[PDB]
């Protein structure tokens, strides 16, 4: 179970009563295939987690066994976005990873402890020809954190544990996290280099119609 | 000959009080920029405001260097 | 960790039934189960004793 400390319940941002009466929410076309419309579920995700725009982010989990707090789960895990939601990027890139050959990748394929291989293993024999592309992978000897965007609102996320010599369990959860930070970033057309040339300009003109206001008195 | 009436226009008692509202004006956002429901909401008014201010600030320095070259780095 | 059953919340529901009968084990529901009935409003006197 992912812990959640501080949920954005119990604070001044939501509220567990109206997320009962069937909160929902909405997507301005920026996730994945549109306009969509998810009402959020109280049964199952509870009081979401809160998350400020801005921080790298790697959630913290608990192994239970036996219903009791067993440890803090420090094995490779894997966590992807429900919706298709995409406003999220990984800290570290297959470059600057300690992988020995090209890692995979949500693109590829669902994923699983099963068919994982690790990059650390050095093979060389397919991968030759290997880019910086993203590093999903987290937890481990690995410290990549989650770094997320503008959207300012509640992700839902599913976490599996990927470290196939952890357990013979598919040990896997599902959490919702609400993010807080990112403003409307609609510098658009108008831009900062070509505002004080426009409004300046504009100020010259003043001083173009002072010359005939001067001379013509 | 539009130095005479540049310097006239540096002199403005209306150019005074545009100033002074500029700048009182600056820092009653910059006190409501420490909110951010207010920061949200109105947001739009805060870049339009903030680049209009800035705007401001770099043309009264540029003619006010412009109506002297040397001397206007006199004042502290 | 949700609206605990109450005296008034039950006579609500089965009102012309006498007050012996309107609370009992076949009805009793903890608030504990967080998963239960619902989330009312928080604060007020708990009557379970
Ligand atoms: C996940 O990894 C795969 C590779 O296993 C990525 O696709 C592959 O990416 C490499 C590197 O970009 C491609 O090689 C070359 O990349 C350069 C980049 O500028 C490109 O200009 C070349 O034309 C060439 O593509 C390789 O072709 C490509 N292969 C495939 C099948 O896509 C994939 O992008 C990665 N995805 C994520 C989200 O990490
Ligand atoms: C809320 O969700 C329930 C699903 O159990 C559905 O029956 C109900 O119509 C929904 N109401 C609204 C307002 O979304």
């Amino acid at each position: 179970v992912v812990q959640n400390k501080i949920s954005a319940c119990t604070m001044g941002i939501l509220n567990p009563v109206q997320l009962q009466k069937n909160y929902t929410y909405t997507i301005e076309k920026e996730a994945y295939d549109d306009d969509l419309i998810v009402f959020y579920e109280y049964k199952d995700l509870g009081c979401p987690r809160l998350v400020y725009y801005d921080k790298p982010w790697k959630p913290v989990v608990e192994l239970w066994k036996n219903g009791i707090v067993e440890e803090i789960m420090n094995a490779e895990y894997v966590i992807s976005e429900i919706n298709g939601l995409v406003t999220y990027s990984y800290s570290l890139t297959a470059a600057t990873a300690n992988c020995r050959s090209q890692p995979q990748n949500w693109s590829t394929f669902l994923w699983n402890r099963e068919n994982y291989v690790s990059c650390h293993e050095d093979n060389k024999d397919n991968p030759l020809l290997w880019p910086n592309v993203e590093y999903q992978v987290l937890g481990g000897q690995t410290n990549n954190k989650i770094i997320f965007g503008q959207r300012n609102g509640i992700y839902t996320f599913h976490l599996s544990v990927v470290d196939p010599y952890y357990s013979y369990c598919n040990l896997n959860t599902i959490f919702s996290v609400y993010v807080h930070g990112a403003l409307p970033v609609t510098k658009f057309q108008p831009l900062l280099t070509i505002l004080l040339m426009v409004t300046t300009t504009l100020l010259t003109a003043w001083l173009a119609y002072a010359i005939p206001k001067q001379l013509r008195s | 000959e539009c130095q005479a009436y540049f310097r006239k226009v540096i002199k403005s008692t209306f150019f005074q009080i545009v100033m002074i509202t500029t700048v009182t004006t600056n820092s009653f956002l910059l006190v409501l920029g420490t909110n951010y429901d207010i920061q949200f909401e109105f947001f739009r008014t805060f870049e339009v405001s903030e680049l209009f201010f800035v705007s401001v600030y770099v043309c009264e320095f540029l003619m006010k260097v412009y109506v002297d070259p040397i001397t206007y780095w006199k004042d502290g | 960790i949700n609206e605990a059953q109450t005296w008034d919340s039950m006579i609500e529901e089965n009102p012309d039934i006498p007050l012996d009968d309107v609370w009992g084990p076949q009805n009793y529901r903890p608030c504990f189960s967080y998963a239960i009935g619902k989330p009312g409003d928080l604060g007020q006197p708990y009557e379970i004793l």
